[PDB]
RNA sequence: AUAUACCGCCAUCUUCAGCAAACCCUGAUGAAGGCUACAAAGUAAGCGCAAGUACCCACGUAAAGACGUUAGGUCAAGGUGUAGCCC
């Protein structure tokens, strides 16, 4: 005669309840299972709500500081022409290898944004890379 | 809406035998005649005479077997014999049982002048086709 | 359950040897045919209903097929998909939609059976929607150029769905003719039409206009000949009973054109059936009903 | 009776991971199967935050850490259950992967329902099946919500019954009422395939490592 | 006398298709409600419809037509509760 108040606690804690109570004869099959190897949240109903107020979820933007750079060249130079393989876990797209370039660049000591911009524009056309600017 | 003979619907605690069951214009289709006789059939006569006879045969076995028939009466006439094949239930002692067949073999033969035989089909418990 | 069936059937073997003892037959070549016939004479019953008839059928007949439990003794049940609560149905169709994933990762003679037959196969009660999915996902795999491979399980579903000229009889003399039967309202008539004639037509022995002083029965008579262009060709002996002149001289049309096919060519037969000329005119008198003037009339409704 | 159930039963829970779970997946294999991506942030359920690693351009992150500890509790649970021979059920109301489940579930020997849930499945198993019906020790879900982006009610009824429920949870999902939440990618075929063979490992190691485990005593 | 106590036999919607016990769920465990087939909580024995049957077919007409509505009709078919008369 398993509680079925799923609202009220969680299924460990109505079954443990009803077998100390004498209510369950027997510990169903799970209960051992559950008791050993407990899970990180007990399971017990919780009624969502709307945040109202000042309340922000505490969901925060992913950013990386590359981003500045891959916006740059979006807003620079377009897709472009090279078709993104998102299957492959290890594909790098033109802008990626405008990335890379940069960041070296960076690590070399220059500060000027537009200077390692071109710059690194410059050194990919050397490597052979077809940068389209869009305007 | 139409009462003649039906068993009304329940909350499925009502028995019934195959008889009470059925309605009827289920007769001839489902279910038979409880008495048979040739005074019906076209140029025979005598209707009237063996109505009267099976309706008083039925209230005499009724209050002559109170309590123990289990179901209708077959009311079969062979030439003179009438033949009344009656069900009844495994309650009464035998003893009586055949101290009543006898008996009413007996009066209802000098009654109708007739040779008249009663046929006892025993259950433990009335036949139930279904539960209304 | 299974033990009262098997009891059922040893039951019913024993009664069959004490029936073929009974009728004084066989007992080995005793069939269901000669049982249905024993019964038949030893209880008969006028009941219309043949269900509400006596029987003694085996009892895999009898009994209605019941579905075995679908569990051990663990409690486990059999099938993987026992919680659906229609795991046969379900079966059916996860197996079509394996065919159908295989057929496409490679690439007036039957119908299809009606929800009750294939409820009668699933052992389980389905639904019109069910039955409807059911079908369109069969009728899908028919169109995906099933072969062999799949057409085998396909036809486990599917359930298979002109006059007849009379013989051509030869009198004493010689000359052949076709003798038919056509019944109109109440009015039968018995036709015979000779292959050779002056077109003459004797209807109970009297010529047919003195028969049939009605134009339109006249008409009626001429319609079959006048179809398959046979007017004078054939001399034709009728004999009608019952019925007015009109339902007499529709029945004899109908027993004419019936004859005449024996000696019309079969396109001309299936051209008088298109035309109607041999299909028999249910339409008979309907009998009138209790309260109401008429068989439709009302009596006068007072408001 | 006491030795054997004392020695088979309970032997078992004893040991952290008693079936190698851990073994049968990596953080690179949950990535590699897209188990990270979840719905734009206005699906987000706000239950599913806490697993959520951020939100790349409008589109949750699932945060792969919680995933993978998640995943091994699930895992390990299932083992359990089905070492124990209880009766495990997926439930997934995706018509996609459908097909691939009743597959899943019928090679591994468990139960599955993957079509329309018919209501009282599991709490009126008594009349529906049969008064002494064994309802499901375990179900899995590989999709908690139904076709219309509602949670399955076989959550509900499953926490009614008292039935252990593991689940695969996306960021729309509602995560409360599963005992086992595994925050990962739902809609995936790659995430789906991987669960799915996880789930299948972890079922047939388990039924084997008992089969193997009453072998040894039974011989001794 | 009482059909406004009834059995019995029926009219009526019905030239309808629904009535449904026993369970389950929802509503915060209120009266109440319970469906979407690419399905979203309903399952349902039983009754009815349907089917089967009579007439001339598988059509048509009969028959059938539940639960309820009109305290509908009938105490004058008969029986019967209550009440009333017994020179
Ligand atoms: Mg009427
Ligand atoms: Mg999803
Ligand atoms: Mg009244
Ligand atoms: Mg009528
Ligand atoms: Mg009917
Ligand atoms: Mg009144
Ligand atoms: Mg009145």
């Amino acid at each position: 005669a398993g509680s079925r108040l799923e609202t009220v606690g969680s299924i460990f804690s109505r079954t443990r309840d009803l077998v100390r109570a004498g209510v369950l004869k027997e510990k169903p099959l799970w209960f051992d299972v559950y008791d050993a190897f407990p899970p990180l949240r007990e399971p017990v109903f919780q009624r969502p709500r709307v945040r109202y107020g000042k309340a922000k979820a505490p969901i925060q933007d992913i950013w990386y500081h590359e981003d500045r750079i891959r916006a740059k060249f979006y807003s620079v130079y377009g897709s472009g022409q090279r078709a993104f393989d998102l299957f492959n876990p290890n594909f790098k797209s033109t802008c990626q290898r405008f990335v890379e370039k940069y960041t070296e660049l960076q690590k070399l000591g220059e500060t000027d944004e537009e200077k390692l911009f071109v710059e690194t524009g410059k050194a990919l056309l050397a490597e052979g890379v077809i940068l389209r600017r869009v305007g | 809406k139409n009462r003649a003979a039906r068993v009304r619907v329940s909350k499925g605690d009502k028995p019934v035998t195959y008889e009470e069951a059925h309605a009827p214009h289920y007769i001839a289709h489902r279910k038979g005649w409880l008495s048979l006789h040739t005074g019906n059939l076209d140029g025979e006569d005598h209707a009237a005479e063996r109505t009267v006879e099976d309706v008083f045969l039925r209230k005499f076995m009724w209050g002559t077997f109170p309590g123990c028939l289990a179901d209708q009466l077959v009311l079969k006439r062979r030439g003179n014999q009438l033949e009344i094949c009656a069900v009844v239930l495994r309650q009464l002692s035998p003893h009586k049982y055949y101290f009543l067949v006898g008996y009413s073999e007996t009066l209802l033969s000098y009654f109708y002048k007739c040779p008249v035989r009663l046929h006892l089909q025993t259950v433990p418990s009335k036949v139930v086709y279904k539960y209304l | 359950t299974e033990d009262f069936i098997k009891k059922q059937i040893e039951e019913f073997n024993i009664g069959k040897r004490h029936l073929a003892n009974m009728m004084g037959e066989d007992p080995e070549t005793f069939t269901q045919e000669d049982i249905d016939r024993a019964i038949a004479y030893l209880f008969p019953s006028g009941l219309f209903e043949k269900r509400a008839r006596p029987v003694m059928k085996h009892p895999e007949q009898i009994f209605p097929r019941q579905r075995a439990i679908q569990w051990g003794e663990d409690g486990r049940p059999f099938h993987y998909l026992f919680y659906t609560g229609k795991q046969s149905y379900y079966s059916l169709m996860h197996d079509v939609y394996g065919m159908l994933l295989n057929l496409e990762k490679h690439q007036i003679g039957s119908r299809w059976l009606i929800k009750e037959e294939l409820e009668e196969m699933l052992v389980e009660k389905l639904s019109d929607l069910d039955y409807m999915q059911f079908i369109r996902l069969l009728e899908k795999l028919l169109t995906s150029q099933c072969g062999a491979a799949e057409e085998e399980f396909v036809q486990r579903f599917r359930r298979s769905v002109k006059q007849l000229i009379e013989p051509v009889q030869y009198d004493e003399q010689g000359m052949a003719f076709s003798k038919s039967e056509g019944k109109r309202k109440t009015a039968k008539a018995e036709a015979i039409v000779y292959k050779h004639g002056s077109g003459r037509i004797k209807v109970n022995g009297i010529d047919y206009q003195l028969y049939f002083p009605i134009t339109q029965d006249r008409e009626q008579l001429m319609f079959p000949f006048h179809f398959v262009d046979r007017l004078g060709k054939h001399d034709v002996t009728c004999t009608v009973s019952g019925g007015g002149r009109s339902a007499q001289a529709g029945a004899i049309r109908l027993a004419m054109a019936k004859a005449l096919c024996s000696f019309v060519t079969e396109d001309e037969v299936e051209w008088m059936r298109q035309a109607g000329l041999l299909t028999t005119d249910p339409r008979v008198r309907e009998r009138k009903k209790p309260g109401q003037e008429g068989a439709r009339r009302k009596f006068t409704w007072k408001k | 009776s006491t030795d054997f159930n004392d020695k088979i039963l309970n032997e078992p829970l004893k040991h952290s991971d008693f079936f190698n779970v851990k073994e049968l997946f990596s953080v690179r294999s949950l990535f590699d199967a897209r188990v990270h991506l979840g719905h734009k942030a206005g699906c987000r359920h706000r239950f599913m935050e806490p697993y959520i690693f951020g939100s790349r351009l409008d589109h949750d992150i699932i945060d792969l850490e919680q995933t993978a500890t998640h995943l091994q509790l699930a895992l390990n649970f299932t083992a359990h259950m089905a070492y124990r021979k209880g009766i495990i059920l997926f439930i997934s109301r995706n018509r996609q992967f459908s097909y691939l489940i009743e597959n899943m579930a019928r090679d591994c020997g468990e139960y599955a329902h993957t079509r329309y849930f018919r209501g009282g499945m599991l709490t009126n198993a008594r009349l529906l099946f049969g008064p002494t019906v064994r309802l499901p020790d375990l179900i899995i879900f590989l999709h908690t919500l139904n076709n219309i982006f509602e949670p399955h009610v076989a959550v509900r009824d499953a926490a009614k019954m008292n039935i252990p429920t593991v689940g695969i949870v996306d960021t729309n999902c509602n995560p409360c009422l599963i005992t086992y939440p595994v925050p990962g990618n739902d809609d995936s075929p790659l995430a789906v395939h991987l669960y799915c063979r996880l789930f299948q490992t972890a079922i047939t190691r388990a039924k084997e490592k008992r089969q193997q485990v009453e072998a040894l005593y039974r011989l001794q």
